[PDB]
C-alpha cells in the first residue's frame, strides 16, 4: 500500500511537489508515478528507486529511508491538471503491483488576486442562474439543481475564471446557497 | 540423436571482502556461447561475440534497460548477500576424521565451507585428491600418503588424529 | 568471471526447444540453494536452514523463463539455425563417508561436462533397477557453459552397485561400476 | 499512445456478453487489461506476454482473455451485470514487466449496462444568454450550456464560435450530473460556460454554437419504442449576440 | 524479506 492526499490545489505556472508514502517499501520495489486527464488514459510520469530521478516530464525525489517520495512538476499549466497515482512495484514486475489504487486529484486553477463573486441570472435563446468570478477556497433542495465548481478546458488560454451553475423549473435565484 | 536448440542467461554476483567490493556480471548465452554480457565495472552491455551485437546495441540504446540492469547490483546482488549473510555464511559444519591404509588415507568427509587445511605431522611425502564437491553442502577430501592434523574455520580447537 | 571470495548465480536461467524444458535455479558458491518446479509453480528449496528462513516467488522463474523462450527464438534465426552440440560426459560413483558393513551410506554419481543438460541417471543393485532410496540434484552451473548433476542413493553395505547413464554425446550407455 | 482500442463507447443490456479489441503498440509484446471503476479506482485485470497468459489479477469467473499471434488481445465479459458499468483499459509494454519499463494506455471502452435498453435517451440541449448584469459589472459575458434528460453519459460538450472550435473561456462540469439520483437508471445533466469578451458579445452578427457528441445505439440494435432511436448523434444549441 | 533476482533482457524483433 501507499497513501497519498486526497486532494492538491496548486496555482499556475507555479513548482508542484506531490507527496506519497510507503513505509514498508522492500530493497527490490521501485516507486512509479502515472497520472490520468479527465477524459484520457492514464500515462507514465517517472519512476526509481533511491536519490534522485529526472526524465523530460518530471523530478522525483525519494526520501534517505525511502518511506516517503515526491513527485515535483517545476512548471505546472491546466495541462497538468488531473489524477496522479503512487505505486509500488517490484523491478522484476508481476501481478501484486500492476494495479493504481485512488491516486491525488491535482487541480490547476489560476490565481486571481481579486475576486469579484456574484451572482447572474440568464436568458434562453426558461432561465439559469450563474455564480462566477470567485475565488478558489469557496466549496459549492428538491427539484433545485446546482452544479459543482467547473474545471477549466486545459486548451483554454483566456478568460480563466471559474464558475459554478444553479438551476430548477420550479424559483428564487438569490437563495441559491 | 533428436535435435535441440539451448538458452542459457546467468545472473551472476562477485563478492570480496564481504562487500567492500560487488561486481554483478549477466551472461546471455547460445547453446554454451556467451554472446552477450553485463559487467556492472563496465556500466554498458557488450556483445562477447559477433552473436551479440544486435541485442547490445539494441539494449544499450533503452535507458531504462541500462539502469535497471545497473540497478540489479542493489536489488539483486547487496539484496540477496544480507540473506546469504543470514543463512548460508552461518553454516560451519564440522568434519569427520578417520586413518585408513591402503599408503594410510587421511579422508577428511562432510564439512562447510570449502577452505581447509590438512597435513600430516611434520614431514611432506604426500598426495591429495582436488576438493570433492557432494552437491548438498558438504565437501570430501582425502589426503594419502606413503599423525594427520585437520584445520578448519569451523573448528575451536584444531582436530588432531594419531596412526 | 572473476576470481572473488563468494561466486553467486541468482538465476541460472535455462530453457531448450527439445521437449520443450527449462531449469530456473539459485547457486551459491556451486552449490543449488533452490530450483522452481515450472510445473508446480513451487520454489523447492535444498536446506532446512534455507526452508525455515528464505523465500522466493516462482513467479519471476515463470516470468524469465518466457523471455528465454522468446529470446531463444531469435538467437536460432541470427545463428543461422545452429543445434547445440552433443557433449561426451564424465562419470564418478563414490560414497558420502567410508563404507562400513550394515552401517547406513549414501553412493553419490557424479555425472560432469552434461551437454544439453538433457540426461538419464539411473542406479543399479547388481543388475536390477533400483526404483526407491533415489534422490538427484538438478543440472549444476559450469563456467564453460556445460553443466553437472549428482544423483545419489542410500543403500546398506552388503557382500555391486552400478550407475547408469543415457546420454546423447554416448554410443552406448555407461554404466559405472561399484563395490565395497 | 499509439495503442488503439473499440469499441470507444458500448451500451448493453445485463446478462448479455460484449468482447472488447486492443492493438498495442507496434514494437510492444505486452498487453495489460485493466477496469476503472468510480468505486474501485483503476484495478488491473489481465496480462499477456508474447501470446500466452503472463499474470492474472482479480478477474471474475465471468471475464474471459487471450492475446492471438498477431499480437492483438480481445478482452469477453460474460453475463453482464449492473456493477459492470465500468472504463475499461487497454495497456501495452515493450518487455513482459512493467517493475522498470513504462505502460502505454489506450482510449479505453466506455461501457454502461443497464436494466433495459429503453433507458436509454438523447440529450436536450439549450444555450442561455449572459446577463445585461454580468456586462455591466465585469464587461465580460459569459454563455452557459444546459445538456439535460440524456442516459448514460456517454456524452461530449464543445463550444464553437463561427464554425472554428473554440478551447478559452471554455469551463465545464467535472461529470454529468444525477437528475434523479435515487435511480440507478437516473438520467443525466451536464453544464458548460463559455466567457467572451462584452464588445465581443455586443457584436450581432457573432454566431455562438454548444455542442453535444451523444453516443447511443448503432444501426444494428433491435429498437420497439413509440419514440425516435437513440443512435449516436450530435444534439446542439446555438445563439447569437445583442447590442 | 524475499530474494532478489536477475531479469533477461528482451531479445529484439
Ligand atoms: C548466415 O547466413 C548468411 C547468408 O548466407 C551469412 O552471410 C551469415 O554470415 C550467416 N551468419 C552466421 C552467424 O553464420
Ligand atoms: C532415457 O530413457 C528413455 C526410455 O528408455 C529413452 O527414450 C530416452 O531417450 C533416454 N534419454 C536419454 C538422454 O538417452
Amino acid at each position: 500500500k501507499t497513501t497519498q492526499p486526497n486532494s492538491m490545489e496548486s496555482n499556475e505556472e507555479e513548482p508542484v511537489h506531490l507527496p506519497c508514502n510507503h513505509s514498508t517499501i522492500s530493497g527490490t520495489d521501485y516507486i512509479h508515478w502515472y497520472r490520468q486527464l479527465p477524459s484520457q488514459g492514464p500515462e507514465y510520469v517517472i519512476h526509481g528507486l533511491t536519490s534522485n530521478v529526472n526524465n523530460r516530464m518530471a523530478s522525483l525525489a525519494i526520501a534517505e529511508d525511502r518511506k516517503s517520495s515526491t513527485l515535483i512538476l517545476h512548471r505546472a499549466t491546466l495541462r497538468d491538471a488531473a489524477v496522479y497515482y503512487c505505486i509500488l512495484r517490484d523491478g522484476r514486475g508481476g501481478a501484486d503491483g500492476l494495479t493504481f489504487g485512488k491516486g491525488t486529484h491535482l487541480i490547476i486553477q489560476p490565481y486571481i488576486q481579486n475576486p469579484d463573486p456574484a451572482v447572474y441570472q440568464l436568458r434562453d435563446s426558461k432561465s439559469v442562474c450563474l455564480f462566477t468570478d470567485f475565488d478558489s477556497q469557496t466549496n459549492v433542495d428538491s427539484d433545485v439543481y446546482i452544479t459543482d465548481k467547473c474545471v477549466l478546458d486545459m486548451r483554454s488560454m483566456d478568460f480563466k475564471s471559474n464558475s459554478a451553475v444553479a438551476w430548477s423549473n420550479k424559483f428564487a435565484c438569490a437563495n441559491a446557497f | 540423436s533428436p535435435e535441440d536448440f539451448v538458452y542459457q542467461f546467468k545472473g551472476m554476483c562477485y563478492f570480496t571482502n564481504g562487500t567492500e567490493r560487488v561486481r554483478l556480471v549477466t551472461r546471455y548465452i547460445y547453446n554454451r556461447e556467451e554472446y552477450a554480457r553485463f559487467d556492472s565495472d563496465v556500466g554498458v552491455y557488450r556483445a562477447v561475440t559477433p552473436l551479440g551485437p544486435p541485442a547490445a546495441e539494441y539494449w544499450n540504446s533503452q535507458k531504462e534497460v541500462l539502469e535497471r540492469t545497473r540497478a540489479e547490483l542493489d536489488t539483486v546482488c547487496r539484496h540477496n548477500y544480507q540473506l546469504e549473510l543470514r543463512t548460508t555464511l552461518q553454516r560451519r559444519v564440522e568434519p569427520t576424521v578417520t586413518i585408513s591404509p591402503s599408503l594410510l588415507v587421511c579422508s577428511v568427509t562432510d564439512f562447510y565451507p570449502a577452505q581447509i587445511k590438512v597435513r600430516w605431522f611434520e614431514t611432506t611425502g604426500v598426495v591429495s585428491t582436488p576438493l570433492i564437491r557432494n552437491g548438498d553442502w558438504t565437501f570430501q577430501i582425502l589426503v594419502m600418503l606413503e599423525t594427520c592434523h585437520v584445520e578448519h574455520p569451523s573448528l575451536q580447537n584444531p582436530i588432531i588424529v594419531e596412526w | 568471471d572473476i576470481v572473488a571470495d563468494h561466486v553467486a548465480s541468482y538465476g541460472v536461467n535455462l530453457y531448450q526447444s527439445y521437449g520443450p524444458s527449462g531449469q530456473y535455479s539459485h547457486e551459491f558458491d556451486g552449490d543449488e540453494e533452490f530450483y522452481v518446479d515450472l510445473e508446480r509453480k513451487e520454489t523447492v528449496w535444498q536446506l532446512p536452514l534455507f526452508r525455515r528462513f528464505r523465500r522466493f516467488d516462482p513467479q519471476f522463474a515463470l516470468t524469465n523463463i518466457a523471455v528465454l523462450k522468446h529470446n531463444l527464438n531469435i538467437v536460432i534465426k541470427r545463428s543461422n539455425s545452429t543445434a547445440a552440440t552433443n557433449e561426451v560426459p564424465e562419470v564418478t560413483v563414490f560414497s558420502k563417508s567410508p563404507v562400513t558393513l550394515g552401517q547406513p551410506n549414501t553412493l553419490i554419481c557424479l555425472v560432469d561436462n552434461i551437454f544439453p543438460p538433457v540426461v538419464n541417471i539411473t542406479w543399479l543393485s547388481n543388475g536390477h533397477s533400483v526404483t526407491e532410496g533415489v534422490s538427484e540434484t538438478s543440472f549444476l552451473s559450469k563456467s564453460d557453459h556445460s553443466f553437472f548433476k549428482i544423483s545419489y542413493l542410500t543403500f546398506l553395505p552388503s557382500a555391486i552397485y552400478d550407475c547408469k547413464v543415457e546420454h546423447w554425446g554416448l554410443d552406448e550407455p555407461l554404466l559405472k561400476h561399484w563395490e565395497p | 499512445s499509439g495503442v488503439t482500442q473499440t469499441p470507444k463507447h458500448l451500451i448493453t443490456a445485463t446478462g448479455q456478453r460484449v468482447t472488447l479489441r486492443c492493438s498495442p503498440r507496434s514494437g510492444d509484446l505486452s498487453v495489460y487489461w485493466y477496469q476503472q471503476s468510480l468505486d474501485q479506482g483503476l484495478q488491473f485485470l489481465i496480462q499477456y506476454y508474447n501470446g500466452e497468459e503472463r499474470a492474472k489479477g482479480n478477474i471474475l469467473e465471468r471475464f474471459s482473455a487471450q492475446q492471438f499471434p498477431d499480437l492483438h488481445s480481445e478482452l469477453n465479459l460474460s453475463s453482464l451485470e449492473l456493477g459492470d458499468s465500468a472504463l475499461y483499459f487497454c495497456a501495452s509494454s515493450v518487455a513482459v514487466s512493467a517493475g522498470t519499463y513504462e505502460q502505454y494506455f489506450g482510449p479505453g471502452t466506455r461501457l454502461t449496462v443497464t436494466e433495459d435498453l429503453k433507458n436509454v435517451f438523447p440529450p436536450e440541449v439549450a444555450v442561455f444568454e449572459p446577463s445585461e448584469a454580468e456586462i455591466s459589472h465585469t464587461q465580460k459575458a459569459t454563455l452557459v450550456c444546459l445538456a439535460t434528460g440524456f442516459y448514460p453519459d456517454h456524452v461530449e460538450l464543445s463550444w464553437w464560435v463561427n464554425g472554428k472550435e473554440v478551447h478559452s473561456g471554455v469551463c465545464t462540469d467535472p461529470q454529468p450530473l444525477k437528475e434523479q439520483p435515487a435511480l440507478n437508471d437516473s438520467r443525466y445533466a451536464l453544464s458548460s460556460r463559455l466567457r467572451v469578451s462584452a464588445t465581443f458579445w455586443q457584436n450581432p452578427r457573432n454566431h455562438f454554437r454548444c455542442q453535444v457528441q451523444f453516443y447511443g445505439l448503432s444501426e444494428n440494435d433491435e429498437w420497439t419504442q413509440d419514440r425516435a432511436k437513440p443512435v449516436t448523434q450530435i444534439v446542439s444549441a446555438e445563439a447569437w449576440g445583442r447590442a | 524479506s524475499g530474494e532478489g533476482s536477475f531479469q533477461p533482457s528482451q531479445e529484439n524483433p
